[PDB]
């Protein structure tokens, strides 16, 4: 089976897709590497298995490359909990994932799809929530500044050492195949307007950098500084996600900008 | 009652002298040949009175077909 | 070095119909939803000229692919609207066309409408009971200003008595397609 | 593989150039980044790349002459992999692992903002 699997998964992956009568038996000749398994395939019915007991439906991730998904920001929170979750980082593993939305029982979401929650302990409710009670006005300044890219800023529970992170919405289109599509070759150009997914920027307030902007959030109104460094996490951020930037004059000259400083005088 | 003669009412085309042909009559033959609600760009007639005997008609259509991305449908 | 050649896509996924109904509007002209009937009436006409049934219409099971084009769906405004024959459990067998032809007809109304009908007094079991004697009748000051006339004449002439007499499908289709083509402007 | 100098900068520390016989930018990301790729033998083939320094903008100058003074100093090696990375994101090519670059800039700006500890 390694040696068949290697070899045909092209056409296994590309039947899914188009076919009503036979699916669900289809469902399970699929091998994946999940992050329990560290160069052996993994077949999902087998990963059936061993769930926690609350739990619902399977996590998934997918990427470009298998180191770069392999470390990736999101994940670093629900990795610590110990659960399982697996990688499909190839195009048609989108196509794939598209179209299955269920099996035995259960449902397939994957980590970017407008802010998962996980049941867990009463106690982290009320410190996340006064949080959120507290955050409001910096919450509120900041779309100010921002103008129409992002929808909402919000904290969820995605991020334990990185501060930002972007995600999707629902109903619109994911980031690898928002490449899959400008590297199709044949297609029209009148298709961006309206399914482009709208985006959503995520914070982690435990880096030191959200806290020290609060005290020049209340103390200064609005200044250049507040601008330049938001604008410039924005931009890194906007790189983190696998979303690649349409002037990249703009940021090489802003980390140009530093390390002339580096060396002390630049005039 | 009814009596229906409108199963034909589009009369051949690419009989006539070319010479004497305006252009609103391409319009209408060109419309019943895909229900639409736009009119063509450009025409095209000739003919090959050679050793082989013949007639062409081709046409431009304004906006691009939406389905031509298929692999093997009926062309 | 061993060159190529082109390949090409496979299809794209549509967006819902029910959506467009609470949410987001994106409003064009009404051209626009006349067009929508007329190859929803014309595709459904289709469908149940092989003596096909439905069984339901739900406005969530279209999905409104490129442009403007309607594609049936079937897994999950009239969902619970139904005449009572759905309620007439007798002889198991209560199905009939005529169940169909009146869903579609207040479904496309209320589509053209953009709101739900009965929606400030919710009771089920009283509505059965009522269902069961002292049913009403539907409300007439819910109605557009720009009712089309040969609609307008349609819909009130589908039921008047029993709904049994409803006319077949085509002579509908046939005066969608004068009053399309009878006001364009002139 | 190769380091040279040639004329084409006015502004640019260094910048990335393909072989005489190998895909572009462009034409690398698009294939490899389309379906039904294939990417079995023919993935591991393409995209040879070259590098290139221009003599004239004072930061590769004063990297030249701190060089010159110390043969195994620690600082060069991060900086010139820096310099390479943002060459080479702002090229067209796509970096292999950008968690490790954010890291980077992360810990740059926030000693630059003087935290430690």
């Amino acid at each position: 089976y390694k040696k068949f699997y290697e070899a045909f998964s092209k056409n296994l992956k590309l039947g899914i897709h188009e076919d009503s009568t036979n699916r669900r038996r289809l469902s399970e000749l699929l091998r994946y590497h999940t992050s329990q398994s560290g160069d052996e395939m993994t077949s999902l019915s087998e990963y059936v298995s061993r769930m926690k007991e609350t739990q619902k439906s399977i996590y998934y991730i997918t990427g470009e490359s298998k180191e770069q998904v392999a470390n990736s920001a999101f994940v670093e929170r629900v990795r610590k909990r110990g659960f399982e979750v697996v990688y499909m980082t190839e195009p048609i593993d989108e196509y794939c994932v598209q179209q299955l939305k269920e099996f035995d029982g259960k449902s397939l979401v994957s980590v970017t799809k407008e802010g998962l929650e996980l049941p867990e302990d009463e106690e982290e409710k009320k410190k996340m929530e006064e949080s959120k009670a507290k955050f409001e006005n910096l919450c509120k300044l900041m779309k100010e500044i921002l103008d129409k890219k992002v929808e909402k800023v919000t904290i969820s529970n995605r991020l334990v050492s990185s501060p930002c992170c972007i995600v999707t919405s629902t109903y619109g289109w994911t980031a690898n195949m928002e490449r899959i599509m400008k590297a199709q070759a044949l297609r029209d150009n009148s298709t961006m307007g309206y399914m482009m997914a709208k985006k959503h920027l995520e914070i982690n307030p435990d880096h030191p950098i959200v806290e020290t902007l609060r005290q020049k959030a209340e103390a200064d109104k609005n200044d250049k500084a507040v601008k330049d460094l938001v604008v410039l996490l924005f931009e890194t951020a906007l790189l983190s996600s696998g979303f690649s930037l349409e002037d990249p004059q703009t940021h090489s000259n802003r980390i140009y900008r530093m390390i002339k400083l580096g060396l002390g005088i630049d005039e | 009652y009814i009596d229906q003669e409108e199963l034909n009412k589009t009369k051949p085309i690419w009989t006539r002298n070319p010479d004497d042909i305006t252009q609103e009559e391409y319009g209408e033959f060109y419309k019943s040949l895909t229900n639409d609600w736009e009119d063509h760009l450009a025409v095209k007639h000739f003919s090959v009175e050679g050793q082989l005997e013949f007639r062409a008609l081709l046409f431009i259509p304004r906006r691009a077909p939406f389905d031509l991305f298929e692999n093997k449908k009926k062309k | 070095t061993k060159p190529q050649l082109a390949i090409v896509t496979q299809w794209c996924e549509g967006s819902s119909l029910y959506h467009h109904l609470h949410i987001i509007e994106t409003k064009f002209e009404m051209i626009k939803l006349i067009d929508i009937a007329r190859q929803t009436a014309q595709g459904m006409d289709y469908l149940h000229a092989k003596s096909i049934i439905h069984r339901d219409l739900k406005s969530n099971n279209i999905f409104l692919h490129e442009d403007l084009t309607v594609k049936i769906g079937d897994f999950g405004g009239s969902i619970l609207w139904m005449a009572p024959e759905v309620i007439r459990m007798q002889d198991k067998n209560p199905y009939s066309f005529q169940s169909d032809v009146y869903a579609f007809g207040i479904v496309l109304y209320e589509l053209m409408t953009g709101q739900l009908p009965y929606s400030n007094i919710n009771n089920r079991d009283q509505i059965i009971f009522m269902v069961g004697r002292g049913y009403l009748s539907p409300d007439l000051s819910k109605v557009r200003s720009n009712c089309p006339k040969a609609m307008k004449r349609l819909m009130a002439e589908c039921l008047k008595k029993k709904r049994d007499e409803r006319p077949l499908f085509p002579q509908i289709l046939a005066s969608i397609e004068l009053l399309a083509r009878s006001l364009p402007k002139i």
